[PDB]
């Protein structure tokens, strides 16, 4: 995966 | 000015214009 | 206005380029970068009706007369395609001279300050009339002569001594053979090496007078420094 | 020389073409001008050693990602749609473009290091978010080609990729697959974290660092109307 | 420098060069 955020 | 109207179409005029093409009048003539 | 703020940015680049202790000639590795800076201007809106800086007009005439500090004579010999002598660009040439003159007289208006001030005078006169004169002689050796443009010529800058105005017009009725011995005369008689080291001395001089007595920086140092001895 | 006073001047007037309010994008009219200044920069041996301002390696990022605006609910000019295919994604010309970036993340962090510290982790986060995104990017353009460059693929991996090798083992395992095969991953992926939203993180951590950098230091990139409001 | 003094573009001003004109090539290709 990568390394997401919101 | 207030309404140029070489300004309102947005065509090149004034002095800075006047030496650009001086100035390439001169430099073409000193190739050939 | 941003555009506004960006050529003036521009100028600032040409100061650095333009300006010299002698005189400007252009360099070929300077070409690209002087040329899409005079590009700029020339096509900026917001220049359109600006005032066109002091430098420039000078860097201009040093480049189309093409300036150097040549004395008329090497000292112990005997007796050039470069000046565009076109009627349209040596008009505008006269024109930004003449602009330049009228900033100097501006800022004139210490011990040294009229004797500069009148040997700017002399030396402005003499190179106005020369110019106008080699104009003529231009005029004169074509065959045939474009008479319209030649009188519009003498009438704009002639005015210095309409007495000979008069004369080149007579001289430009007779045939091709008498105008080309008058003007080979002319020529014979008084160089344009004389006019370039007028020319040359006119604007080194007005670049001092502007530096010392006004704002203006013309890398006038080293004979500012001589004067104040 | 002569050389440093130029070359600082046109440093000088590229600041004026490349700080924007908003980011950089190359108009035709300045194109000519920008191409002149960057050469001459680019040729100037005073330069060779100086530091890049670091107001070049926003403007390069803004350029190079083509980064649009993605709004504090403000004014908007008129500008266009998010797209990766006016992103050249080359490996010479990213790899460099992240070497940039780093350099942009650096300066930011020695200026924090002499309310603020929200700005500081926002920025930390994007950065990364960024950071990633553009590697995934350069993956994603090694995986489409035909076929695979693996020297330049893995040098690639080595220099910039966080990838642990969960990731890089697998990222191999598919690099050796069949294009068609490659190509439903990528596409695959591309629709899972589409290039859009990278751009957002990255313009969102582009104008964050302009607005730090003007306010906690003396740097100004025209932030001044987006301060307190 | 082993170049600077060869007389040979190199830093960081001429990498930003080569790279822009990519950049342009592309856009305009
Ligand atoms: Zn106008
Ligand atoms: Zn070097």
């Amino acid at each position: 995966g990568e390394d997401l955020e919101i | 000015s207030e309404a140029c109207e070489m300004c309102r179409l947005g065509l090149p005029h004034g002095s800075f214009f006047e030496l650009l093409r001086d100035w390439k009048k001169i430099e073409e003539f000193r190739n050939k | 206005s941003n555009e506004k703020i960006r050529s003036q940015s521009v100028l600032n680049t040409l100061e650095t380029f333009f300006i010299k202790e002698n005189h400007y000639d252009m360099q070929r590795e300077e070409s690209s970068i002087v040329n899409a800076c005079l590009r700029y201007l020339g096509y900026s809106k917001s220049m359109c009706h600006e005032k066109m800086p002091i430098f420039m007009d000078i860097a201009f005439i040093e480049y189309c007369f093409n300036l150097s500090l040549d004395p008329s004579s090497f000292q112990n010999l005997p007796i050039s395609q470069q000046i565009l002598w076109e009627y349209s660009l040596i008009s505008n040439a006269l024109e930004r001279l003449e602009n330049i003159e009228l900033e100097r007289q501006n800022c004139m208006r210490l011990l040294n300050k009229e004797t500069l001030n009148n040997e700017a005078l002399k030396l402005y006169s003499c190179a106005k009339a020369g110019i106008c004169r080699w104009m003529a002689f231009h005029f004169l050796e074509q065959e045939p002569i474009d008479h319209i443009n030649f009188t519009k010529f003498l009438q704009d800058w002639g005015s210095h001594n309409e007495k000979e105005m008069e004369a080149l017009q007579r001289l430009s009725k007779h045939k091709i053979r008498k105008r080309l011995i008058y003007v080979s005369q002319h020529k014979k008689k008084m160089p344009w090496s004389k006019f370039n080291s007028v020319l040359s001395r006119y604007i080194q001089c007005t670049k001092l007078q502007l530096e010392v007595f006004c704002d203006y920086d013309f890398k006038q140092r080293e004979i500012v420094k001589m004067l104040t001895s």
